């Protein structure tokens, strides 16, 4: 029976191994992005959480019919 | 090319205000398209001067522009008197 229908301990002893890393990589990194999502949101110094602001293309920079603009 | 002379017969006979208006918007329409005077209109629209022109710094560089309203440099408004 043992040699027809299974494996020996090793293949699932390192395959649990295997699962637990990828899972415990997966819980530190949904840590990490929600710490990074917290600090990205509380500065607005990251690529996420930019808002608009005006285009300072959109300025004429010429003379006004008046010198102080 | 014969009908449509009946039909404008037709029209003439019955009613002549339609004509009129429909002849009279189509020329005000595609005139406008055929005349050599609105890119004159178009200069004289930019030819008179509601600002002030304010001077350049001189760089040195700038032989294109007068050093003097009276210079020969500058743009030309002699066409206008013409006109
Ligand atoms: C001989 C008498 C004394 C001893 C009697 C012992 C009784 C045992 C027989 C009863 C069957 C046990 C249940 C079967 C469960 C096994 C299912 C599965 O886990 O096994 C697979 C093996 O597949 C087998 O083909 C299972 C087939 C068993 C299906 C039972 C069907 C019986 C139906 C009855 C039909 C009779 C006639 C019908 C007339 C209409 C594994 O696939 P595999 O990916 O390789 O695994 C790798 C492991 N290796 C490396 C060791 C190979
Ligand atoms: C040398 C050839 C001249 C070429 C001139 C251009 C084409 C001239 C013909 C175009 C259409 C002429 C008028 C329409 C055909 C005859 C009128 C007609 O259709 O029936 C009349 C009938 C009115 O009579 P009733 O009120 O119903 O009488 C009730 C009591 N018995 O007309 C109608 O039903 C609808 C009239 C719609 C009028 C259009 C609204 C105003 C638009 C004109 C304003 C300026 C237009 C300029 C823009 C267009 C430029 C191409």
């Amino acid at each position: 029976i043992a040699r027809t229908f299974y494996d020996g301990p090793e293949k699932n002893y390192e395959k649990t191994m295997a699962i637990l890393q990828i899972e415990a990589e997966k819980a530190e990194l949904r840590l990490k992005e929600l710490e990074v999502r917290r600090l990205m949101r509380a500065r607005g110094d990251g690529p996420w959480y930019q808002y608009p602001t005006i285009d300072k293309a959109l300025i004429d920079h010429s003379p006004k019919t008046t010198p102080d603009n | 090319a014969g009908r449509i002379a009946s039909f404008l017969k037709n029209a003439w006979a019955k009613e002549p205000v339609l004509v009129a208006s429909f002849a009279i918007g189509g020329l005000a329409i595609i005139l406008p398209s055929l005349s050599p005077y609105t890119n004159y209109a178009i200069r004289i629209n930019r030819a008179t001067p509601y600002n002030y022109p304010v001077p350049l710094r001189d760089d040195g560089n700038m032989p294109d522009v007068p050093s003097h309203p009276q210079d020969p440099q500058g743009p030309s408004l002699e066409w206008l008197k013409n006109l």
